[PDB]
């Protein structure tokens, strides 16, 4: 993940 | 929204997620985190450190409130205070803010 979600 | 996040010295106006990692790898403590505006617009990241890696968490500014996955706040202070007693990421609470270290 680019970006952690959650 | 709110602005008192603008004098706390884990938010940051200029930083790139190059610069938060940098800033971040200096401090091997799980819970070191930043927050840092985003190019896009109303939008922040928060920058963290857990389990020795980097990791970095969208907040979007929307109102008069703050969302981050689908909680909200009232603001972004609310929102870091609220995950420097709560777990934001598996059990790490946001613990230790940077502020140019």
């Amino acid at each position: 993940l680019y970006y952690w979600d959650q | 929204g709110s602005h008192m996040h603008e004098s706390k010295e884990w938010y940051h106006a200029s930083l790139t997620r190059a610069q938060a990692e940098h800033m971040l790898m200096r401090v091997p403590r799980d819970g070191a985190f930043l927050v840092r505006k985003r190019n896009e617009p109303n939008s922040y990241a928060i920058s963290f450190r857990a389990e020795g890696k980097i990791k970095h968490c969208r907040v979007q500014q929307e109102g008069q409130t703050v969302m981050l996955g689908n909680s909200e706040f009232d603001s972004l202070v609310d929102l870091i205070s609220y995950y420097e007693k709560h777990p934001l990421y598996r059990k790490m609470k946001l613990r230790y803010p940077i502020n140019e270290e």
